[PDB]
């Protein structure tokens, strides 16, 4: 009996460690004897340790995660794809946590519950990746969402943070209701919620004239929920406001991990299921809309956070092009784009968090940065050029596959749109470089140097961004492996 | 020649220096950290090369199974 | 005709929630209430289908969805409370400062 | 010494959101925002540059038309910032961006109303 | 003056910059800051999804794809 | 397949030289200005000598690629990349390696404020441009060309003289990136047919007349922006004027040549039928550019603006030559490319000598400089003559060989192209006489200094090269004929 639970050792450990940290934090934060010490950094270090131990347990027990698969079948499904997805999610959570300590001590954000909520949301996203039934998927999505709602409003006396939370909760709850409605329609039409059963029922028919309008609209509503989650246009406008109004570590965490988890879900639901061309057209139209609107709106922005939010919207458009074309290379390119976008976003938010110690808000606040911190201005410039997709930086991979998918599938309008939006993006990315290197403002802002954690993370992500295309084989192989494991 | 150990050691040393520079510290502020970084970089690079070999090995079998499943169509 | 009548009941509840979103641009509390109405309609959809299909999966998920609805309302009303506390008012013109 | 700071000083009066009138001091050639930040009437941390690209109307002031005729007319960008920063999205005809008003000797005695501070410190 | 700094600038960097600035301006204004607009947009997107992707069976008798995309673009030139 | 070459001096080490210089300079404190200056200068000079050696081991009888060596990207070996040169690319490698030390020398006096970033940017540019000229693969040609945009952007924006450098840099980056994206689209369409981007294979595949038309247009959209051809030439005056002196030298002398190199290297041999179909189109565009841009040059009031507009007329003559598709045409196009790279660079250096002292580009302020700067006046006159294609100078050889090539194909295009002899003389002599001749205007300028030793030394190799190519172009043409001949014949078998 005990050995059956080897399939959930990683999750058991992280949940138990989260409980231990909750108890530790609440017991000593309330201690008069110890004079109510702030425990955000102490619990943060212990939680980083817990995340790393979870990663060790998961990575080193690759075969064991598939033990007792028949017993666990109606609860979740662990395979090669979920293996690598969960590893990448844990690595992202560890990096995001490591970027938070200067924020904890200098702002004096003393709430250790922040770390606990991050860990519980990580548990939720882990269960999201392995979900193999509509019920499990919904429950894990809701756990993740509720944790985000709470942490988005963590600055509870701030107008901005409270506004972010309110908008997030209302729009999140609305989208979740729409998705749940879709799930109910699919169950009513097919008598099934398990992904295997849905695959068997729906395969071979798609729209064979006598199409289940119940099945067709259930798929549509579920897709609407998914598109809200990935911040695809027109279900996107929550994202810029929430990203700007939340505390910056929250914004960094939301920018990466939920995308990993929800794309895992989207792959395993749609790609593994079957209504077909309709849904790929959904993601097609939403990709084009996201690219255009992200480019234009980002061009309008004068503030750093809003610029990065709109940039992420545009990039999810680029990524969803891969899901749309419905090929093994499409899935592989989508995974490559997520990995690279995640490492670039981690780099960018490490810089943003470093600069938030002097309250960076506007793009113009970067003036004369090439004088006051030359190596920081260069590092940030490499990130921008990578965001623009200039070769041979890592960001060039997404542009290359965008045009690779258009030319082959025959999509000349998509290629047109990609060219235009890439040029617009390059303009608003090099505007930052111009501000740091070319401008001569009358008043300068002198920034405090970053802590060791962010400097090390920045140093590694900056080598990756510059040097990835010298040795890209492991990512290429691992992502081809994952794309294949979805069906075999 | 240019071995994974040497590339990794150079990358680790560069990482420590880049980290010091980002913090506006002298390049060689804590030299024992430079030694630690060279060691970790060498270890990382060697493990990445071995992992790459293993990854290609697994992808080979998996492509083989995909090809067999596809070829079953023409039976 | 039973199944079409049970489904249109839940359907009118869902459409009422949608209309409540549409008609309450100055009243975000009612917007939250409309979202609960939609969640209730979905829950009813699972229960009706469970009976019609003679299957228990609709019933397990209905209970779990009730748990989600409870947690959602708790957290949402907390966020409403803190927004009101910061502003002293619930009017929508005082929660429009993030834009662009 | 034939060149004094007194040669550039511009006498000003500011009415705080509570309505009380205060006599403040600024240099000619510098912005109204700087004069207002000298005594903390506007928080200097909320508006650190004198550039329109780093402005969310934290510098906004209200000036009667007798002094408005003595200023250059509002540019399109200024009105854009003022209107979008308005809670009701309405452009106040007596509103000026303090960071865009350069003090001169001709503005001696100008009366300025400082509205209640808007939230500025993005999490 | 008529070509290099005239027509080629207007149907080039000068004109392009002008139009893309005005359009980025308009798209930024859609992010109005009102939660009601964001919910309305989601409802409109959901309605669009149902309408185009399932209720375009009979439509085709009255409707053409040409007119669809023409009226879309034409909307840009309103007021 | 490992294509490793026997030769000791090869292409990879010449790639590595400025890279190593840049890494070393990364770590040297800005207080050690002398060390930074010397290290950068010496790295550039060693690269130049290495390229000279590469010229000696060159074999002028084969139509093949030489020093071919290979470069292996994945263990799967599906994608493996090759470097190699021929008689069309050799002298461009040499010109790049020669110009970079000149750029380091021009900023010698201001290096205390320039810093190591200036030298590092120029060394990185050198590495990227040599790579571009040495690539036997469409996709890496793409990757290495776009990469130069970043350091060029930085060079223009940081060390440009005035705030117009902002707009100039934006326009340079955006125009060039648009063209580059068009050619990326072309590269992917080719890859879908062939499954490869290796230049040698594409030279041996057959493209449909239809597929050739589309691929040619997509190549043209990059290359015409690069050349530049009208009407996408307007980025060039802004960028080449607002850049610092060495930045202008690199822009005019090397970066402009990349479009004509792309025409010579991929478009003409890969799609000969499309090349034939588009020849009247290219002839018309180039002839319009020569006449209209020369006449615009005549009415410019800024020194740098006059020299920058002159380059548009010269490059479109180059395009006429290369699309004539015979020995005179292609040989003259290559020779004029190299000669322009020397002459326009020297002219930008002359204007920079004037601007460093007086800080104005407006012609009206100058005048009568022959009486205070006779050495500068003489050197300026020599390069003015070279820019008019005076026989005896290097530019005349390429100009006349291109007119020969064009006349044998179409007498009208040769006739329109020979009008350049009249218009270029007009603007060149007008510029020279308004700057150097006449009386001084002491109310504008009253203090003067002729060239120092560094400036004289900088000018010496330009003079030597101009005269050397002008009087004995056989040294260059002998190393190029086999490659040029095989380019002209490619696609036909009679
Ligand atoms: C070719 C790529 C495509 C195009 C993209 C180009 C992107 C860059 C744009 C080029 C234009 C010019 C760029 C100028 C940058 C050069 C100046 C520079 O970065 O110098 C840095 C140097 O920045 C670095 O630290 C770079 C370190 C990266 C390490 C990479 C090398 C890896 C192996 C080396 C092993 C160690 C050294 C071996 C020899 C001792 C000095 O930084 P500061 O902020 O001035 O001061 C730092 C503080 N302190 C000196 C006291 C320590
Ligand atoms: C994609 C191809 C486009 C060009 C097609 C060929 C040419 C067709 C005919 C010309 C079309 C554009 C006509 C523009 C009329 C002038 C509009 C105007 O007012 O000009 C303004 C500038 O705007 C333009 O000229 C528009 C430039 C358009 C250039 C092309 C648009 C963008 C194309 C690229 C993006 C889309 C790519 C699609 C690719 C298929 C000047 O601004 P102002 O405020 O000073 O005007 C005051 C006024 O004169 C009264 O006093
Ligand atoms: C921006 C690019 C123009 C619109 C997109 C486009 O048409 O892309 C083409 C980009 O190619 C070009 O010609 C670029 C034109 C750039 C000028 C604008 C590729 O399509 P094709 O018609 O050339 O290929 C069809 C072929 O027969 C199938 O193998
Ligand atoms: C983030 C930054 C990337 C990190 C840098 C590179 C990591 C290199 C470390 C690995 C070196 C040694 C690995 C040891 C090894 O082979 O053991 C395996 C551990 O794998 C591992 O350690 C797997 C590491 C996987 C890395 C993350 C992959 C992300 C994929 C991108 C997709 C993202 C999109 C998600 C929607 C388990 O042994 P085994 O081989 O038997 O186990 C799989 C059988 N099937
Ligand atoms: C200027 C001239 C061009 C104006 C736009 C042309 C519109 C018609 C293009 C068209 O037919 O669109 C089809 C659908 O693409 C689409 O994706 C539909 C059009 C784009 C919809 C999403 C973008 C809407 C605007 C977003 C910003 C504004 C927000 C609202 C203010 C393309 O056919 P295909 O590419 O499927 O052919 C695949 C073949 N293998
Ligand atoms: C792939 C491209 C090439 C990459 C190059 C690879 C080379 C390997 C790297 C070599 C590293 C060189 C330096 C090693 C010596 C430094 C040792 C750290 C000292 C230490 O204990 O640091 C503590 C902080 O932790 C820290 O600062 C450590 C945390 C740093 C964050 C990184 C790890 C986070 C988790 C994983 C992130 C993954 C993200 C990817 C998605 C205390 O510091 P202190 O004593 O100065 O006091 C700080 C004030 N509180
Ligand atoms: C998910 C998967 C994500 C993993 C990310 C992959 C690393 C990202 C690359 C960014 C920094 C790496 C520098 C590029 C290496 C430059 C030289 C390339 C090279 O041949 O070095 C080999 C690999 O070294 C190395 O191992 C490179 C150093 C590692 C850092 C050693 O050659 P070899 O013969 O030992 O390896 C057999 C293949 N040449
Ligand atoms: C074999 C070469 C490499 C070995 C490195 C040591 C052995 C590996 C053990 C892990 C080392 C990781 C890096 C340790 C330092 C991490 C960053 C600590 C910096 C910090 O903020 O806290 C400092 C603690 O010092 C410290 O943490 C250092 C405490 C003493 C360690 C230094 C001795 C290293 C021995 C190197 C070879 C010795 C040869 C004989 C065996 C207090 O800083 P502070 O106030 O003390 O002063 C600093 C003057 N800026
Ligand atoms: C045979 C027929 C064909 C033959 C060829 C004819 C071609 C006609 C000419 C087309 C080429 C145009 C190339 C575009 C370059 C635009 C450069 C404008 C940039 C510039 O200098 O001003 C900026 C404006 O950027 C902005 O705000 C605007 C955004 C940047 C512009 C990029 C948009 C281009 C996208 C693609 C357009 C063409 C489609 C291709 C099919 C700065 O402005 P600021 O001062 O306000 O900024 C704040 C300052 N830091
Ligand atoms: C592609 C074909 C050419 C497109 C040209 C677009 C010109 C846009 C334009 O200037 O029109 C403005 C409306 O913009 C718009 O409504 C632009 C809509 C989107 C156009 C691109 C797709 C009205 O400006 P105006 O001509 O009245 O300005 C003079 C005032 N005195
Ligand atoms: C959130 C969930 C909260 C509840 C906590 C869940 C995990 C704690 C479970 C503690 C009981 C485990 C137990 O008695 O098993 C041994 C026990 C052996 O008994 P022994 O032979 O007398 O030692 O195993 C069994 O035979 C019973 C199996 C119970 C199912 C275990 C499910 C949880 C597995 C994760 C355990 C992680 C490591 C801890 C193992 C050492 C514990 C001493
Ligand atoms: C400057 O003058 C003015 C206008 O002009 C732009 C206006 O009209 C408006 C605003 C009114 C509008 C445009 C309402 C329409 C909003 C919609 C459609 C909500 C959808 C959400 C967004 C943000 C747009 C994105 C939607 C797309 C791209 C379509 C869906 C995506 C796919 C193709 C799958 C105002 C106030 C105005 O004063
Ligand atoms: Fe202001």
């Amino acid at each position: 009996m005990f050995n059956l639970f080897l399939a959930v050792f990683p999750e058991i450990f992280i949940i138990n460690a989260t409980f231990i940290l909750l108890i530790h934090g609440v017991v000593f934060s309330t201690s008069k004897k110890y004079d109510y010490p702030p425990l955000a950094s102490n619990v943060g270090w212990l939680g980083l340790l817990s995340v790393l131990i979870t990663l060790l347990l998961l990575a080193a027990g690759a075969p064991l995660l598939t033990i007792a698969h028949l017993f666990w079948n109606n609860l979740f499904r662990r395979d090669n794809f979920t293996y690598f997805c969960q590893i990448f999610l844990l690595l992202s959570t560890a990096g995001t946590i490591s970027m938070c300590f200067d924020f904890f001590d200098q702002e004096r954000f003393d709430a250790f519950e922040f770390i606990v909520l991050i860990l519980l949301s990580t548990c939720g996203m882990l269960f999201m990746i392995s979900a193999y039934d509509l019920i499990a998927m919904y429950l894990a999505i809701e756990l993740q969402s509720l944790c985000f709602y709470v942490i988005a409003a963590s600055k509870r006396k701030s107008e901005f943070s409270t506004e972010a939370g309110l908008k997030y909760l209302i729009l999140g709850a609305f989208s979740s209701g729409i998705l749940l409605f879709g799930c109910s329609m699919i169950y009513g039409s097919t008598g099934a919620t398990h992904f295997d059963q849905l695959a068997k029922i729906l395969t071979g028919y798609e729209i064979t004239g006598a199409r289940s309008s119940g099945i067709f609209m259930g798929i549509l509503f579920i897709a609407v929920g998914f598109l809200f989650k990935i911040t695809a246009v027109p279900f996107h406008m929550w994202a810029p406001d929430i990203y700007e109004g939340s505390p910056t570590p929250v914004t960094a965490f939301l920018s990466i991990a939920p995308k990993i988890s929800i794309f895992a879900n989207i792959l395993r639901v749609f790609i593994y299921g079957s209504y077909g061309a309709t849904l790929q057209q959904i993601f097609f139209f939403c990709s084009i809309a996201s690219m255009i609107l992200g480019a234009l709106a980002a061009m309008a922005q004068t503030k750093v956070k809003r610029l990065l939010a709109y940039s992420s919207i545009g990039h999810v458009g680029y990524i969803c092009i891969g899901f749309s074309c419905g090929t093994i290379e499409g899935i592989q390119s989508l995974l490559i784009g997520i990995f690279i976008y995640a490492l670039m976003t981690m780099d960018a938010f490490a810089i943003v968090l470093a600069l938030r110690q002097t309250r960076v808000k506007y793009i113009a606040d970067l003036g004369a940065l090439a004088k006051t911190n030359p190596i920081l201005a260069i590092t940030f410039s490499i990130t921008m050029f990578s965001y623009a997709g200039i070769p041979p930086l890592a960001g060039f991979c997404s542009k290359f596959y965008l045009f690779f998918a258009a030319l082959g599938c025959g999509a000349y309008f998509l290629a047109l749109v990609g060219v235009v939006t890439s040029v617009i993006g390059c303009f608003y990315y090099i505007r930052l470089v111009k501000r740091m290197f070319f401008d001569t403002p009358r008043t300068w802002i002198l920034y405090e140097p970053m802590d060791r954690n962010k400097s090390l993370l920045l140093a590694m992500t900056s080598f990756f961004i510059t040097l990835f295309l010298l040795y890209p084989s492991p990512l290429f192989s691992v992502t081809h492996q994952m794309a294949l494991s979805l069906y075999l | 020649p240019i071995s994974a150990t040497m590339v990794g050691a150079l990358l680790g040393l560069g990482t420590q220096m880049y980290s010091n520079a980002l913090r506006k510290l002298p390049y060689m502020r804590h030299p024992w950290e430079h030694v630690v970084g060279m060691g970790l970089g060498a270890v990382f690079a060697n493990q990445l090369v071995k992992w790459d070999v293993k990854l290609k090995e697994d992808l080979d079998v998996m492509l083989a199974k995909a090809r067999a499943a596809n070829e079953r169509r023409y039976f | 005709m039973d199944l079409i009548k049970y489904f249109t009941f839940s359907m009118i509840i869902f459409i009422l929630g949608i209309w409540g979103i549409l008609l309450n641009r100055r009243n975000i509390l009612i917007m939250l209430m409309s979202i609960e109405l939609m969640l209730l309609a979905v829950n009813l959809n699972f229960l009706v289908f469970s009976v019609s299909l003679d299957d228990m999966m609709g019933q397990v998920f209905a209970l779990l969805v009730l748990t989600v609805a409870a947690a959602e309302s708790a957290i949402g009303l907390a966020i409403f409370v803190i927004t009101f506390r910061v502003r002293g008012t619930i009017a929508v013109e005082f929660i429009n400062s993030i834009q662009g | 010494g034939s060149k004094k700071v007194s040669d550039r000083i511009v006498k000003l009066s500011a009415i705080d959101p509570d309505g009380y009138k205060q006599d403040i001091i600024g240099l000619s050639g510098q912005t109204l925002l700087r004069a207002l930040t000298h005594t903390g009437l506007i928080d200097p941390a909320s508006h650190r540059l004198d550039d329109i690209e780093a402005c969310s109307a934290e510098c906004e002031v209200q000036i009667a038309e007798e002094w408005l005729e003595k200023l250059p007319p509002r540019t399109y960008d200024e009105e854009y910032v003022l209107k979008r920063s308005s809670r009701s999205r309405i452009l106040n005809k007596h509103s000026r961006l303090g960071c865009q008003v350069v003090l001169t000797q001709e503005l001696q005695g100008m009366v300025v109303a400082v509205p209640e501070a808007k939230p500025w410190d993005i999490p | 003056e008529a070509l290099d700094k005239g027509a080629i600038e207007i149907l080039g960097p000068y004109g392009i910059s002008y139009t893309f600035r005005r359009l980025a301006e308009r798209i930024s204004q859609l992010q109005s800051g009102f939660v009601y607009h964001y919910a309305f947009a989601m409802l409109l997107g959901l309605t669009l999804f149902v309408t185009f992707f399932c209720m375009w069976d009979s439509l085709s008798s009255w409707v053409d794809n040409r007119l669809s995309f023409i009226l879309i673009v034409s909307s840009f030139y309103t007021k | 397949l490992e294509h490793f070459c026997e030769c000791y001096f090869n292409l990879s080490g010449l790639i590595l030289c400025p890279v190593l210089g840049s890494i070393i300079l990364l770590f040297i404190p800005n207080s050690r200005i002398r060390l930074i200056r010397l290290i950068g200068l010496c790295a550039s000079l060693i690269t130049f000598l290495y390229s000279l050696v590469l010229w000696i081991q060159f074999d002028s009888s084969t139509a093949k690629f030489q020093f071919v060596e290979s470069l292996r990207w994945l263990p799967y070996e599906n994608i493996n990349f090759y470097l190699g040169i021929d008689g069309i690319s050799l002298f461009f490698v040499i010109l790049t390696t020669f110009l970079i030390p000149i750029c380091i020398l021009v900023g010698w006096s201001g290096m205390r404020s320039y810093g190591k970033e200036y030298i590092i940017a120029f060394l990185i540019c050198e590495f990227l441009m040599i790579a571009v000229f040495c690539m036997l693969d469409l996709l890496l040609f793409y990757v290495f060309f776009e990469s130069v945009l970043i350091p060029m952007f930085i060079i223009i924006g940081v060390w440009g003289s005035r705030q117009r450098k902002i707009k100039a840099a934006y326009q340079f980056f955006l125009y060039t990136l648009l063209g580059s994206l068009f050619m990326l689209l072309a590269i992917l369409l080719i890859l879908f047919q062939t499954g490869t981007t290796d230049l040698q294979i594409l030279l041996t595949t057959e493209f449909s007349e239809r597929r050739q038309i589309f691929l040619w247009i997509a190549f043209f959209a990059s290359f015409a922006v690069k050349v530049p051809m009208v009407p996408v030439h307007i980025w060039l005056p802004e960028a080449h004027v607002e850049a610092p002196t060495a930045g202008s030298v690199i822009l005019a002398g090397i970066l402009l040549k990349f479009g004509t190199y792309g025409f010579l290297r991929f478009s003409i041999p890969m799609f000969p039928e499309a090349t034939l179909c588009f020849t009247p189109f290219i002839y018309t565009l180039s002839a319009i550019a020569i006449i209209y841009t020369s006449l615009t040059t005549l009415r410019q009031i800024d020194l740098k603006k006059i020299i920058a507009y002159s380059s548009v007329a010269h490059m479109n003559l180059v395009t006429i030559g290369m699309f004539s598709l015979n020995i005179q045409g292609i040989g003259g196009s290559i020779l004029l490319m190299l000669s322009h790279g020397l002459v326009s660079s020297a002219l930008f250096l002359c204007v920079g000598v004037l601007y460093d002292r007086h800080k104005t580009r407006l012609v009206r302020y100058y005048g009568g400089l022959v009486s205070t700067m006779p050495n500068f006046s003489t050197i300026f006159f020599f390069f003015t003559l070279a820019n008019m294609s005076l026989p005896g100078t290097s530019s005349f050889i390429g100009e006349f060989l291109i007119l020969v090539g064009a006349f044998q194909r179409n007498s009208l295009v040769a006739t329109l192209a020979a009008l350049g002899m009249i218009l270029g003389a007009a603007y060149s002599l007008w510029l020279y006489n308004r700057v150097v001749s006449g009386n001084l205007k002491p109310d504008f300028l009253h203090k003067f200094s002729d060239l120092n030793g560094r400036e004289v030394f900088i000018f010496i190799p330009f003079l030597v090269g101009l005269v050397w190519m002008g009087v004995y172009p056989k040294v260059f043409l002998d190393c190029m004929h086999t490659s040029v001949s095989n380019l002209v014949q490619h696609g036909k078998f009679h």
